[PDB]
């Protein structure tokens, strides 16, 4: 089978440089072109350019001339993309792709450019306040604020509560991330039984539990 | 640069129905070798794109026969004979005829279903957060359809637009609805200078605004 | 129309007592939202009502914890665990689940004090009023407790009900008693046709009726 | 803070119409409903109906259809209730209220419907028949009959006699008001010392003094 395996996620400071790898297997690497693509905000796709492995010749999108440098290591069947003088606008997901019998895509590499330091999240339980309806269902929440970098894993009752859960994508605010999660349960369950939001943040070796307590 | 324009931007579909997506280029994408380099890719959330059709009508290896491509010059069309659940995602057309190669803006396919009013919940800042000098007011607007919705924060009757952070989920796989979270972040002091907090939503499912409020003292 | 019935009509209490008021609906008051829109309001004399509890058991913003509400289907109860001076007044329950929305007749909370016998005084018409062709016979029944009292007017031994107008004071702020004035209005000629005028009252404080009377020709 | 401020008391003639206002402040007016309630004789409460500010839609108690008209002025955050083709039965206290996180009430607007013209009272002294039992404590009175409109002020000995006084709420008889006041004093003070009821009726600029003299009459 044909596979294009890219290097893992990168976190780099502004002004530095980074190298993204694209290892090819399953076909004659040296004979087909390798293209690079940028996807910003999980929407817009932009073609950066391509390299002809045998000659080292490259063709670029003028917009990326200077920003990206393309090379290849013939011996190991790997293509590389160097991004230089990094700015915040360079944060995105980058993909390599080839032009073999159609097009095969790499799995992508997430690049995050920031000056922020690893910061554990503050976890706040969200219980209904002054009147939130004495009826049928009750919605509880958990606010995970001010962490860096992504990702965080949020579970309810250590994963026991899966139905009725909505965990929202994190948003960037003041250079740090913030996300929320809601869980809806029968009001015969809470506050009679304990409901806890569990938050894990691997980067800071953080594991926090916060019971949702009334009032 | 050759501009690729896709229409529609989003398309509510029903499983088993026939759908067609359009992609138009600002100029001919015919290449001097007699071939037209137009491709259609499909991208599901959290995954890399996958090629469906290339050279206008050629189906990539493994792609089901329900996918068909046609067109020439500047007008192209992708047709799905009988849409299936696994076909949902964002479709992008791409031209590889003229440098720089370009992509269209994408067409998102979602499941059509009956309208549903959002279930709104509002939450005052937690005790623990206040002790740090911060006050986040959270409003959840859950399980609604269609996705179009306008949320406004009103403090003591006045609209507050600064300090608001919104986040939306993708279409739910179980009930095909959307959910949204809106957070109003203030300083502990700012929060104490006001009494009435309102999360107001305007949605197709209700004539009047859908609201949830609370007072700082209770 | 869903009729709301409150019991008791009046409840004498001592400061510090724990009381429970009842409110019943002629039919179930469950609304489509799956809820029960039952409210308890308190109204003090000369003031607008004030919400205490809504949605059967939710305390309104700023309402002290001494107020508690419960119930279901057709039977609801308002509980005050420790009566305070500010709690004296008329309590009204309200159903907002079935149009037209309706209120109960009210339950009045009053101060309980020791029994007090009424001081009864009867007054024949003034010479000034007779000159104008009118004749009002007045009977004052002052400073009594409890409030329950029955007053009858007798002219020449016969009970007279027409032409009688009564007015009551509210519970006195100093001694917690009640007072009442009963006026029998007649014409000069009619007043001149009879001789014996009697104001008779029945109250808890006396085993027999309390009577005050006068003869015209004296 | 959340407030609903209503317009002032009104005295109108039968057959006319009146507009009661209810101004809201402290929250977004357009987001909550405005209800109207009637209270007759300071006892019975009746729900009239409500209006949805945004749409102008209304839901009424069938009993008040035609009698009341509800509107709203979005720009000034004010709700209005128009009472039409007034009759005596429309005399009452009207309240507006909203459904914001529970219920907030307006202070109330008193409406009095009458075709009566300003009429000064006739004041009659009430003395016990020659003597009521004789000695200890004696009760005297003052009957204030046939005036309009409210109110009247009754004092005893220019306010000197304040203790032992009972002034009863006015009652309507023949479209005019009548009220009584009693005062209790030691038998050793009356008839030896004078007792006078002072009555004032602002509307007619009437001020009368009536000394209470023995002998019923
Ligand atoms: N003339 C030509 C241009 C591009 C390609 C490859 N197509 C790609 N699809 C999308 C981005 C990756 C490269 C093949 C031939
Ligand atoms: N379903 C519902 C009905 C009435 C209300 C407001 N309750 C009121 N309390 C008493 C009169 C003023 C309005 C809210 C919701």
């Amino acid at each position: 089978e044909i596979q294009l395996q890219q290097s893992g996620p990168e976190l780099v400071k502004p002004g530095a440089s980074v190298k993204v790898s694209c290892k090819a297997s399953g076909y004659s690497f040296i004979d087909y072109n390798i293209h690079w693509v940028k996807q910003s905000h999980g929407k817009s796709l932009e073609w950066i350019g391509y390299i002809v492995p045998y000659s080292g010749g490259t063709t670029f999108n003028q917009k990326f001339k200077g920003k990206a440098t393309l090379t290849v290591d013939k011996s190991s069947s790997t293509a590389f993309m160097h991004l230089n003088s990094l700015t915040f606008e360079d944060s995105a997901v980058y993909y390599c792709a080839n032009d073999y019998d159609g097009v095969y895509w790499g799995q992508g590499t997430t690049l995050t450019v920031s000056s922020a330091k690893t910061t554990p999240p503050s976890v706040y339980p969200l219980a209904p306040g002054s009147a939130a309806q004495t009826n049928s269902m009750v919605t509880l929440g958990c606010l995970v604020k001010g962490y860096f970098p992504e990702p965080v894993t949020v579970t309810w009752n250590s994963g026991s509560l899966s139905s009725g859960v909505h965990t929202f994508p994190a948003v960037l605010q003041s250079d740090l991330y913030t996300l929320s999660s809601s869980v809806t349960v029968p009001s015969s369950t809470w506050p009679s039984e304990t409901v806890t939001c569990n938050v894990a943040h691997p980067a800071s070796s953080t594991k926090v539990d916060k019971k949702i307590v009334p009032r | 640069d050759v501009l690729m324009t896709q229409t529609p931007l989003s398309l509510p579909v029903s499983l088993g129905d026939q759908v067609s997506i359009s992609c138009r280029s600002s100029q001919s994408i015919f290449h001097s070798d007699g071939k037209t380099y137009l491709e259609w890719h499909l991208q599901k959330p959290g995954q890399s794109p996958k090629l469906l059709i290339y050279k206008v009508s050629k189906r990539f290896s493994g792609v089901p026969d329900r996918f068909s491509g046609s067109g020439s010059g500047t007008d192209f069309t992708l047709k799905i004979s009988r849409v299936e659940a696994e076909d949902l995602g964002v479709y992008y057309c791409f031209q590889g005829s003229h440098v720089p190669y370009t992509f269209g803006g994408g067409t998102k396919l979602e499941i059509k279903r009956a309208d549903a009013a959002p279930t709104v919940s509002i939450f005052p800042p937690s005790s623990e957060q206040l002790t740090s000098g911060g006050a986040s007011v959270v409003c959840f607007l859950n399980n609604f359809y269609p996705k179009d919705i306008n949320v406004k924060w009103k403090i003591d009757g006045s609209e507050r637009q600064n300090g608001v952070l919104n986040s939306w989920t993708d279409q739910d796989s179980k009930d095909s609805t959307y959910s949204m979270s809106s957070t109003l972040t203030l300083t502990k002091d700012e929060y104490e200078r006001h009494n009435s907090y309102t999360c107001e939503a305007t949605h197709k499912t209700s004539t009047s605004p859908i609201v949830k409020s609370f007072n700082r003292n209770a």
